[PDB]
């Protein structure tokens, strides 16, 4: 799974 | 518009610290994360972490987590980087980001323009700028080379305008080389028509920051 | 960790043919759950902080051009520019942001091949005001050629110069694709004053044979 803090400024679902 | 705006151009001494702003204009400041991304001469671009703007809440890349400490002041909109214990394989372009803004309403990216930090004993020293003189005389093919030979300074960068930013076709700016004797020395040339020697008038406008250096050379024949 | 590899580390090619720029993911950075692979595509052009073009391996900043199109999956990526234009040069890199710690490739420079242009030759004997702080450099300018490597030689009263020269050369023109470079010959003023003919010989591929700009001090 990515890691969702290695850049937090990505919203992964758009 | 939206803007990061760094601080100038440092040089330290090995093993002291360095410190570097990130000014963020333009955007509501505790949105985002503010990276830092360094870059070593002729090397990669090297992630060392982020801070969130609003949190205040880090992550440091284990390379530099027991060296580096990135802060934030929100009432200033501004983000900063620390590194301790400096190394001259630490002498580097040191840049903030807003890295991958990836949002439905706009993805967006935005760099500050980037810091130069030298690990040196050496001192800091403001060029000589010399100019290089055309001729005036009338040629077969009708053009002239004029500049400035910007000379003897410590550490990098130079900037370098012509004109306060008027004349930018024909400008060549030469990246810098280091003298034997320990000092940067760069040229800045530009090539004009020969018949706007006489009558155009030619400045070289050349910053150096670090050491608060700023010449104005009007160039003539 | 995942490590970035790019392929090659430079190309180079006519205006307006292709450019191909490849990347691999030491691990897999397609996420299944979303489909998304966490891949970016930045180019950073001499003097300037790196340009966001493509994210989510294949989707094109606002802005960016049509020409720059970015492909694969999971491990193996690449970097498409479909006409390259003069302004394309740059190194480019790719970016993966699937796990901590965000790292970035190693860099493709991407040049353009074009046809020859001879240098124009300059020679700038030192001002007198330099010469009064007991130096003097004496500078040959070359300006806009191509191909890269050209020869300098500075012949002082006829007297093949060694040791004494420092050259630096600029980045490809974004414009017509060229190269400038300059060589500063340094000496002391005695050294300076104890000679008369100070010139600069130029070889270079767009030269038949080799150009000399001259002065007498």
């Amino acid at each position: 799974n990515p890691d969702p803090n290695a850049n937090p400024n990505v919203d992964p679902n758009a | 518009q939206v803007q990061l705006v760094q601080s100038g151009a440092e040089v330290k001494k090995p093993g002291a610290s360095v410190k570097v702003s990130c000014k963020a204009s333009g955007y509501t400041f505790t949105s985002y994360a503010i990276h830092w991304v360094r870059q070593a001469p002729g090397q990669r671009l090297e992630w060392m972490g982020w801070i969130k703007a609003g949190n205040g809440n880090t992550r440091y890349s284990q390379k530099f987590q027991d060296r580096v400490t990135i802060t934030r002041d929100t009432s200033a909109s501004t983000a900063y980087m620390e590194l301790s214990s400096l190394r001259s394989e630490d002498t580097a372009v040191y840049y903030c980001a807003l890295l991958t803004v990836i949002r439905q309403d706009d993805t967006f990216d935005i760099w500050g323009q980037g810091t130069m930090v030298t690990v040196s004993s050496a001192s800091t020293k403001g060029p000589s700028v010399f100019p290089l003189a055309p001729s005036s005389k009338s040629t077969s093919g009708g053009t002239a080379a004029l500049g400035c030979l910007v000379k003897d300074y410590f550490p990098e960068p130079v900037t370098v305008s012509w004109n306060s930013g008027a004349l930018t076709s024909g400008v060549h700016t030469f990246p810098a080389v280091l003298q034997s004797s320990g000092l940067y020395s760069l040229s800045s040339v530009v090539t004009v028509p020969s018949s706007s020697l006489g009558t155009q008038t030619y400045i070289c406008n050349v910053n150096h920051k670090p050491s608060n250096t700023k010449v104005d050379k009007k160039v003539e024949p | 960790d995942i490590v970035m590899t790019q392929s090659p580390d430079s190309l180079a090619v006519s205006l307006g043919e292709r450019a191909t720029i490849n990347c691999k993911s030491s691990q897999n950075i397609l996420y299944s759950s979303n489909n998304k692979n966490y891949l970016a595509w930045y180019q950073q052009k001499p003097g300037q902080a790196p340009k966001l073009l493509i994210y989510w391996a294949s989707t094109r900043e606002s802005g960016v051009p049509d020409r720059f199109s970015g492909s694969g999956s999971g491990t193996d990526f690449t970097l498409t520019i479909s006409s390259l234009q003069a302004e394309d040069v740059a190194v480019y890199y790719c970016h993966q942001y699937y796990s901590s710690p965000l790292t970035f490739g190693g860099g493709t420079k991407v040049e353009i091949k074009r046809t020859v242009a001879a240098p124009s030759v300059f020679i700038f004997p030192p001002s007198d005001e330099q010469l009064k702080s007991g130096t003097a450099s004496v500078v040959c300018l070359l300006n806009n050629f191509y191909p890269r490597e050209a020869k300098v030689q500075w012949k002082v009263d006829n007297a093949l110069q060694s040791g004494n020269s420092q050259e630096s050369v600029t980045e490809q023109d974004s414009k017509d694709s060229t190269y400038s470079l300059s060589s500063t010959l340094t000496l002391s003023k005695a050294d300076y004053e104890k000679h008369k003919v100070y010139a600069c010989e130029v070889t270079h591929q767009g030269l038949s044979s080799p150009v000399t700009k001259s002065f007498n001090r």
